């Protein structure tokens, strides 16, 4: 239950493009990418 | 013993070209080298040129730069040998005999994530039976 309520007479400032949770993204989508990755073979025989 | 053909004697035009043909029984051309050779009476031998037995190399004594090709029949059981250019002075009788070789690798580095780097040549150890020969002579 990802419960949310509505704030009784609130407003709030937001700022898109300033926020670092996409920053965080960034780079935790990346780090996963290669914690993949790093487990697998090279394919550097394969420059002949 | 291997039976050997070779083409019958001819006579040429000169300034013109020639060609020749021989064979070997058993197709063991794929088991030996097949190597072309020219003399003239009174004369010393002459090296013409070569085919591996694996086929994949040939070469020419460097006399010949340009004037001599070498083809096969599939499968090899027969090799041909085509000379360019003759001359009065081109006659000669002709040779096809078999031949061995060794192949030694030449260099190496050892690649520890691929194949290793390696460049390899070949030795003539010796000629094996010769053909019977062909003669070529040019004249008028
Ligand atoms: C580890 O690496 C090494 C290389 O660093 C490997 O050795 C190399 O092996 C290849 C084959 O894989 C050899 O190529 C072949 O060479 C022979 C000629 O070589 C023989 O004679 C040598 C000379 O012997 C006289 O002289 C010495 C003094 O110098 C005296 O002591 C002797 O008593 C004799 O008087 C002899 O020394 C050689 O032995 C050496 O090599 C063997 C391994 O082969 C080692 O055990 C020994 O310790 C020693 O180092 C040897 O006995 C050629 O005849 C071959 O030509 C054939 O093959 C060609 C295609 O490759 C083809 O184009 C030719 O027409 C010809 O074909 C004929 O033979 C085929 C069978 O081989 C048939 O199928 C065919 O129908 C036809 O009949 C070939 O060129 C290298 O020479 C050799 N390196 C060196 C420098 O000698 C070693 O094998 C590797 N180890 C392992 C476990 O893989
Ligand atoms: C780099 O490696 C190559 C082989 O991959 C080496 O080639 C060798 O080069 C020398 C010089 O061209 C060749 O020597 C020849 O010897 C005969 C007799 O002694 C002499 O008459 C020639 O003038 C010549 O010096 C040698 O055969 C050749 N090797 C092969 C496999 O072709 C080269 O030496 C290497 N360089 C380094 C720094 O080691």
């Amino acid at each position: 239950n990802p419960q949310e309520i509505h704030l009784e007479n609130v407003t709030e400032e937001f700022n898109m493009w300033k926020n670092n949770m996409v920053e965080q993204m960034h780079t935790d989508i990346i780090s996963l990418w290669d914690q993949s990755l790093k487990p697998c073979v090279k394919l550097t025989p394969l420059c002949v | 013993q291997v039976q050997l053909v070779q083409s019958g004697a001819e006579v040429k035009k000169p300034g013109s070209s020639v060609k020749v043909s021989c064979k070997a029984s058993g197709n063991s051309f794929s088991n030996h080298d097949v190597h072309w050779v020219r003399q003239a009476t009174g004369q010393g031998l002459e090296w013409m040129g070569w085919m591996s037995h694996e086929g994949d190399k040939t070469g020419l004594a460097q006399k010949f730069q340009g004037r001599v090709t070498i083809t096969r029949d599939s499968g090899a059981s027969t090799v041909y040998m085509e000379l360019r250019g003759l001359t009065a002075d081109d006659t000669a009788i002709y040779y096809c005999l078999t031949g061995s070789k060794h192949r030694l690798r030449d260099y190496f580095l050892y690649n520890e994530y691929g194949p290793n780097y390696e460049e390899w040549g070949d030795y003539l150890a010796t000629l094996d039976v010769w053909g019977h020969g062909t003669a070529v002579t040019v004249s008028s």
